[PDB]
């Protein structure tokens, strides 16, 4: 029987926070540092990810605006770079590791003055502003949330959408079930956990996409449009 | 981020 949900592979939930905290300070604050030494494909990703949101961007009555986003889990800003500051006025950050967002101030050089807040804080204690974010963008991180943390999170990210705003998860996908990564302290989920982690938070999938051109030996990727 | 498959 496959594991369906992180109440049946996380032996002590305190623990699987605090390790991952304490695997993320001993990760260098690199682009490959953030993509696990395949910081190779990041443009692969940008790409994607830029093709993806702008379905949202289109002119009509669902417009997506481009006022702010918020990146989750930022890390140094790989995302915030390449994909989000070009095409919002502002961009806020969230990050657990403290020396990533240091680190971001000098990787994002001057387009980096668009960052507004820098908020070091785990996604599982941070209660976003309401009305506040045309996009919020979580990528490679909801692993590293139990499942009703991710559900709180999420429910709290949907009350900070302005009009027309959505919410994108991009991340791994398990093939079935729930696979704990015991090393860096997260877990894998397969689609349809995902679907009802999203569904019990009160989204809706607008959109889903698989990410293509990746190596063969890794997870699958997927791209979720909610609100 | 991008992983091997266990
Ligand atoms: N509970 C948590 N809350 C917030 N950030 C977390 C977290 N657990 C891990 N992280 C952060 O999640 C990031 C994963 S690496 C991916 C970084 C970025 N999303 C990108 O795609 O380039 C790291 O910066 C790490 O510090």
């Amino acid at each position: 029987v496959p594991r369906g949900s992180t109440s049946e592979v996380i032996e002590d939930e305190k623990q699987f926070y605090s390790k991952a905290k304490t695997y993320w300070k001993q990760i260098p604050p690199t682009v490959d540092g953030m993509l696990g030494g395949y910081g190779h494909i990041s443009s692969i990703d940008i790409n994607s990810s830029r093709k993806f949101l702008q379905r949202f961007l289109r002119e009509g009555p669902n417009k997506t605006g481009t006022s702010c986003a918020l990146d989750c889990g930022a890390g140094i800003g790989r995302i915030t770079k390449r994909l989000l500051l070009p095409l919002f006025r502002e961009v806020d950050m969230v990050d657990i590791t403290e020396d990533f967002l240091v680190q971001a101030k000098t990787y994002l050089g001057e387009e980096g003055k668009r960052v507004r807040n820098y908020f070091c804080c785990g996604l599982q204690d941070f209660t976003p502003e309401p009305d506040s974010y045309d996009v919020i963008w979580i990528q490679w991180v909801i692993g590293h949330l139990t499942d009703q943390h991710l559900a709180e999170f999420l429910r709290r990210c949907k009350g900070s959408l302005r009009p027309n705003g959505i919410i994108v998860i991009k991340d791994n996908m398990a093939q079935e079930g729930v696979i704990l990564d015991d090393v860096d302290s997260s877990v894998c989920r397969d689609l349809d956990v995902v679907r009802r982690i999203i569904c019990s938070a009160g989204l809706s999938l607008l959109a889903e996409e698989r990410q293509e051109n990746l190596p063969d030996e890794i997870y699958h990727v997927y791209s979720f449009a909610l609100r | 981020y991008p992983k091997r498959i266990a």
